[PDB]
């Protein structure tokens, strides 16, 4: 299945506070309105340029996520993981079931069976939004957790997601997974892309709207006014360009060419 | 500036907003050269239109009056007036008003004036006679009207005359 | 270029695009051809209304017939004068109308401190700048020459008295009623009842000079007109008040436009009637339009804004601030990168002091205007 | 910690989020920070100038 | 190497679009009091008589 997200996927490119000011900003976001696939209970997906990543329960069926290149050995690979305990974050090689999980006796964990060489350890209804992304060596994870009066369905509404971690790795990742709590006794990906956004906050700090300034001409418009009101009108707002294709190279023939078959070719 | 070229645009990126305060100078400049327009030329609240007659007290208005025969609608003298006046970014938008509108607006206004004086500029056109309306006009300079009822045909050639000297002098 | 038409969004979502001079069959429903460019997204009818938003060359748009629509604009009705050689029509009633016209006549008075711009406050900055002559003497005094004529403009629209005049406290101007633009004790800054709801209705070297008039001294003048003119006429505007009762000022007036005087003696209550009523309908149309005061006001802090924005651009350099450039270079380093900022915010500097040079000589106009027409339509008939 | 300033330091009554190191205003000038010791928000203002 | 010789071309083309825009605000407002003098003239000359 597909589904449409409507406003969903928004978090703080930073720090420093701010108030009331329609601030505009250029990064990776998720584009309002777009193609997200939906999953039921899972497979090895892409990751190629961050991820947004929801889910909904009461139950905790969703125990973390596993991201690298090649998910094993040869080479390193980063593992998240969250026993009825509390979150594991580890970073080692290892080596990865191709169909990992944990049970739930409650005796679990059948996900790697191996912990090489570890460069990074660390111990310690409902939905569940995060935002996952690797720039310079960093792995970013924004998050939010708002209450649904649903159980499993993607609802309506804004909700701006709150930097979690920073962790300074350098690990390369093009690959990812979900892990899941079998049973023995609902979860979307989305996928970023550079836009130019246009956040309103409030006067605590917080955004509470925003506008995708590349959905439709009204939101260019608003863009370009840097307003969330536009009165009737008109506006310059960009320029249309036509484009050119293939590369002609014009010249001409070849009269006194070369007569090398006189010096690599004589009889003495 | 940059012009098509990539390595260009990042360079110009660091010099700021000089590019829209240049672009918003150039609007105003464009949006003001209509308000112009509207200022000087659609001073009138109807379209008014001489009646099929010609009967205005021997003065002839043949030349300043719209030329039924044309596409424009035109008058003989603006008729006159009319023959004798892509880029790298660069465009040239058009106005808002055609200059069939513009002819539209002034015979409007020259047959409020030849019908009814003064009196359509403050309210709603009262019609007079154009004779005795060159008879008021007449008590406006400090001349007695009758100066105008005796002198009549002689005023109306010298008008004529005076209009006919236009033209040639054009 | 590409422009969008929206017909607000305080009433609809819809829009419609216009691609500038382009033909319609080379864009990539409505497609539209213009003689201004290709229109997508507003359909063509072929009523003629109103203009609303003007396209071009005779086509203007609007939200009003469900989607946006085109057309080519209305001149105006269509009036036929029943024009005979023997003919004419003569008024039989009258209305008193009153209309109202808004004129700006200062601006805000603003000061820079180019030192204090450019360098803020760091001698290794501030010591370059030398070598630039005296660019920053001259800044100083062309604004310092458009301060001064603001107060020059409001000195001469409204100080055309001498005396300060007073109303009487008995005010029986014959059926006409001047309550709504008399003075108000209770009121803030003793201001009439229409010039309050025109009140409500519109860092780094920066400052803002105050007007010499304050606010209260400019009501006191246009009180001291007001009662100067209806109370005297037009006599005070040419030598010493002289009082005559207001019914008979009106009836000069009368003379002035061409009426007899019997006609205002005779109709007394009906044209007081219809100036009271008349003046009770200014209030509703403003209570519930002073753009050219609005716009002024905007162009200066769009402008204000604009120049500080530009403190954080590198024109060039590795950085914005000097403190960056003074801890991460050697000082024959930190000169070469210290200039290109310097170059950079001198120009910005002086765009801001010639564009307000160019608005301060249009104002200037205006307020030109406005000291003629308190000359010519308060103080007479004109 | 890299903010370099001048001004005058006073108590604020913001409230930053807890990741937020210093805050910016319109046109884009430092006027709030964090004490990285003590976690308190404090205001910062041009010095007195003219 | 080339950013170098770029920097000069941008230069030099962003002032010489400068001193044309400053000249089209400087020619415009003649051409608006002259609008306004041919306004005046249209009320007063062909709606009246002065
Ligand atoms: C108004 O004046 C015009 C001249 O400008 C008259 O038209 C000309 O009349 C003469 C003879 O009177 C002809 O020889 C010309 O060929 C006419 N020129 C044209 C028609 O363009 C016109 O007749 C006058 N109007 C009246 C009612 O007499
Ligand atoms: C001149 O016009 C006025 C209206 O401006 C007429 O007075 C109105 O008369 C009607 C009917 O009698 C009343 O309902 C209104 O209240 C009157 N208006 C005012 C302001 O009093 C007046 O009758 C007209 N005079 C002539 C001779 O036609
Ligand atoms: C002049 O007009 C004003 C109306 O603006 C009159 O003042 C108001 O009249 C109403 C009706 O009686 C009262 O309810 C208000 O309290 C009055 N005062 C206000 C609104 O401030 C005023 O009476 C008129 N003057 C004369 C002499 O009739
Ligand atoms: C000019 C010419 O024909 N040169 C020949 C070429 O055609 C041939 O393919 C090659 C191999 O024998 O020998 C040489
Ligand atoms: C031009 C227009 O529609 N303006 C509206 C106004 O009428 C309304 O009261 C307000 C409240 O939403 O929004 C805006
Ligand atoms: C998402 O893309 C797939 C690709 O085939 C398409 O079938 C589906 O209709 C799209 N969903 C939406 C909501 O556009
Ligand atoms: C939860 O999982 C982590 C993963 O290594 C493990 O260290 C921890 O001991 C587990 N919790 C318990 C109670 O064993
Ligand atoms: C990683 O593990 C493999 C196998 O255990 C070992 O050969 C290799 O030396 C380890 N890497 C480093 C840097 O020691
Ligand atoms: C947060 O914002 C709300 C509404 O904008 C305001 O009432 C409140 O005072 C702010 N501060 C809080 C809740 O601490
Ligand atoms: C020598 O001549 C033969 C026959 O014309 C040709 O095949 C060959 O390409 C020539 N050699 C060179 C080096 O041109
Ligand atoms: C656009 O191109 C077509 C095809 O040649 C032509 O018929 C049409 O007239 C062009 N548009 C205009 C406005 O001339
Ligand atoms: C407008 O009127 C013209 C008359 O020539 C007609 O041909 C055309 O179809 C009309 N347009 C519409 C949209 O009805």
């Amino acid at each position: 299945a597909y589904t449409n997200s409507f406003t969903r996927g928004v978090y703080y490119p930073d720090k420093v506070f701010r108030s009331s000011v329609l601030h505009s900003t250029q990064d990776l976001f998720l584009p309002f309105f777009s193609n997200v696939t939906w999953f039921h209970a899972n497979p090895v997906l892409p990751f190629n340029d961050g991820v947004y990543f929801a889910s909904t329960e009461k139950s905790n069926i969703i125990r973390g996520w596993i991201f690298g290149t090649t998910l094993d050995s040869k080479t390193q690979s980063l593992l998240i993981v969250n026993n009825a305990t509390n979150v594991v974050i580890k970073v080692c090689e290892f080596q990865f079931c191709n169909d990992p999980f944990l049970g739930v006796m409650e005796s679990e964990f059948r996900v790697y069976s191996s912990a090489n060489n570890c460069t990074f350890e660390y111990v310690s209804k409902n939905l569940r939004e995060f935002v996952f992304k690797n720039i310079d060596g960093y792995f970013k994870i924004y998050s939010k957790h708002t209450p649904i009066n649903l159980v499993r369905d993607l609802p309506q509404g804004f909700s701006a997601l709150e930097p979690l971690v920073d962790l300074p790795i350098g690990i390369n990742i093009t690959r990812f997974q979900t892990l899941l709590a079998l049973h023995r006794s609902a979860y979307y990906v989305g996928y970023l892309q550079p836009r130019t956004f246009l956040l309103k906050y409030n006067e605590n700090g917080t955004i509470t709207d925003a506008v995708d300034c590349a959905l439709d001409p009204l939101s260019e418009t608003k863009c370009t006014l840097k307003s969330f009101t536009v009165e009737k009108g008109i506006y310059q707002t960009s320029n249309f360009r036509v484009q050119p294709t293939e590369s002609i190279v014009r010249f001409p023939n070849i009269t006194n060419l070369c007569p090398f078959g006189e010096v690599f070719n004589a009889t003495r | 500036i940059c012009g098509d070229s990539t390595e260009c645009s990042n360079l110009l990126l660091q010099y700021g907003s000089f590019c829209t305060q240049l672009n918003r100078a150039l609007t105003g400049i464009a949006v003001e050269q209509d308000k112009n327009t509207q200022e000087v030329f659609a001073q009138v609240k109807q379209i008014y239109k001489t009646p099929p007659i010609k009967d205005f007290g021997g003065f002839n208005f043949s030349q300043i009056l719209p030329d039924p025969s044309k596409p424009s609608k035109r008058s003989f003298i603006e008729d006159l007036l009319f023959n004798k006046v892509k880029f790298n970014g660069l465009t040239v938008l058009p106005p808002l008003l055609t200059d069939e509108m513009i002819a539209q607006y002034t015979s409007a206004l020259l047959a409020g004036t030849i019908t009814s004086g003064w009196t359509f500029g403050a309210g709603a056109a009262l019609q007079i006679p154009f004779a005795m309306q060159m008879a008021y006009r007449f008590n406006g300079i400090g001349v007695t009207q009758n100066v105008l009822y005796e002198n009549q045909k002689l005023i109306a050639n010298q008008f004529n005359s005076a209009i006919g000297k236009i033209q040639d002098s054009l | 270029g590409v422009s969008v038409i929206t017909p607000g969004t305080n009433t609809s979502n819809q829009v419609a695009v216009l691609y500038q001079d382009v033909n319609c069959t080379e864009v990539p429903s409505n497609v539209f051809q213009t003689r201004a460019g290709c229109l997508i997204g507003a359909e063509h009818v072929n009523n003629s209304y109103e203009c609303d938003i003007p396209i071009g060359a005779g086509i203007c748009a609007s939200y009003q017939t469900q989607s946006i629509i085109a057309y080519t604009m209305s001149l105006g009705a269509e009036n036929s004068v029943a024009y005979s050689n023997n003919s004419i029509a003569i008024p039989t009633n009258f209305t008193i109308s009153v209309t109202t016209e808004i004129l700006p006549v200062s601006m805000t008075k603003t000061s820079v401190d180019c030192t204090m711009y450019i360098c803020g406050d760091s001698t290794e900055c501030s010591n370059l700048l030398l070598q630039y002559g005296s660019f920053c003497t001259q800044l100083n005094r062309a604004l310092t020459g458009i301060a001064v004529e603001q107060d020059k403009n409001t000195q001469e629209v409204f100080a055309q008295v001498k005396q300060i005049y007073k109303t009487p406290p008995i005010k029986d101007f014959g059926g006409f009623n001047f309550s709504q633009i008399l003075p108000d004790p209770s009121k803030p800054s003793k201001r009439s009842f229409i010039e309050d709801l025109l009140f409500n209705k519109v860092f780094n070297g920066l400052t803002v000079l105050p007007p010499l008039l304050t606010d209260e001294m400019i009501a006191q003048y246009t009180s001291a007109l007001l009662a100067g003119t209806i109370t005297s006429g037009w006599t005070f505007g040419a030598g010493a008040a002289l009082q005559i009762p207001f019914a008979m000022q009106m009836a000069y007036r009368f003379n002035g436009i061409g009426v007899t005087q019997n006609v205002l003696y005779e109709n007394q209550k009906l044209i007081a009637n219809q100036f009271n009523s008349a003046i009770g309908k200014i209030q509703d149309s403003l209570s519930s339009a002073l753009g050219k005061l609005q716009d002024v006001v905007n162009q200066n802090a769009q402008a204000l804004n604009t120049l500080v924005k530009q403190l954080s651009s590198n024109f060039g350099a590795i950085s914005s601030v000097l403190n960056d450039i003074l801890s991460r270079l050697d000082p024959p380093e930190a000169e070469v990168q210290i200039d290109r900022l310097i170059t950079g915010r001198l120009q910005s500097l002086q765009t801001y002091v010639t564009q307000q040079l160019i608005r301060a000589a249009e104002i200037r106009a205006s307020a030109n205007l406005a000291a003629t027409k308190m000359s010519e339509c308060v103080l007479g008939q004109s | 910690n890299g903010l370099t300033g001048t001004g005058v330091l006073t108590e604020s009554n913001k409230k930053f989020l807890p990741f937020q190191q210093f805050g910016r205003d319109i046109a884009d000038t430092t006027d709030a920070v964090r004490d990285p010791q003590t976690l308190e928000i404090l205001d910062i203002t041009p010095c007195s100038f003219g």
